[PDB]
């Protein structure tokens, strides 16, 4: 088996950048205004990324 | 928070370019302004979204701009349908506020305008009416004259909308006054400023028909 030739990658590590922006001054609070009359909507973050 | 929008009444040819302003008593988070036109009588229908983004359907002569404490809706030339009211929304913060709104009407050539009652009377109260007709700059009928004297608090005006292919039509001027009054006197002047004419027309008002 040629599993020890495989190169080593970060899993979550796009995810935990979106937690990391997550704590910056005024996302938490941008998203709980934008959940307010709806249960699903879009958020641009500080860093210009749009998630759902 | 508080977004007032300016100017209270737009008024420009048909075709030429209208620019509408809203602006905030505090930054708009994430620049979430949206513009409704609203027709008379009607639901709103949604123009801009996130202050530049155009919805589906609109055409594109609707425009939206700005950022932070101000944002423009801009019409590149006006169509006959566009003479309607436009709303400003906020929602980058709770509650969501909207604006007073904006009219735009049809600006045209400078207008062309065109005694108490017995049963009333008999029935007690009466009331004098001071009317006009097709006129466009909106100053349509100012003061009373019950004897020579000017008279506030017992008038009411009450206006019109604008016409379809003359954009026209003018006020009625309601003054209410008791029996003990009517008859009291026998004379109801009236005086118009700027009607598109030259002296305040039909003020001779004798008690009697």
């Amino acid at each position: 088996f040629l599993g020890f030739l495989l190169g080593v990658g970060s899993a979550i590590a796009s995810g935990v950048a979106v937690c990391k922006v997550l704590h910056l001054e005024g996302e938490v609070n941008k998203i709980k205004s934008a959940l307010l009359s709806t249960n699903k909507a879009v958020v641009s973050l500080s860093n210009g990324v749009s998630v759902l | 928070e508080i977004v007032t929008q300016s100017p209270g009444t737009l008024s420009l040819s048909p075709g030429e370019r209208a620019t509408l302003s809203c602006r905030a008593s505090q930054n708009v988070g994430s620049n979430l302004l949206a513009w409704y036109q609203q027709k008379p009588g009607q639901a709103p229908r949604l123009l801009i979204y996130g202050a530049s983004n155009r919805a589906t359907g609109i055409p594109d002569r609707f425009s939206g701009s700005g950022s932070g404490t101000d944002f423009t809706l801009t019409i590149s030339r006006l169509e006959p349908e566009d003479f309607v009211v436009y709303h400003c929304q906020q929602y980058g913060s709770s509650p969501r506020t909207f604006g007073q709104g904006t009219k735009v009407e049809i600006r045209r050539t400078v207008a062309a305008p065109s005694p108490p009652s017995d049963e009333q009377l008999k029935s007690g109260t009466a009331s004098v009416v001071c009317l006009l007709n097709n006129f466009y700059p909106r100053e349509a009928k100012v003061q009373w004259k019950v004897d020579n004297a000017l008279q506030s608090g017992n008038s009411q005006e009450s206006v019109t909308e604008q016409d379809s292919k003359d954009s026209t039509y003018s006020l009625s001027s309601t003054l209410t006054l008791s029996k003990a009054d009517y008859e009291k006197h026998k004379v109801y002047a009236c005086e118009v400023t700027h009607q598109g004419l030259s002296s305040p027309v039909t003020k001779s008002f004798n008690r009697g028909e």
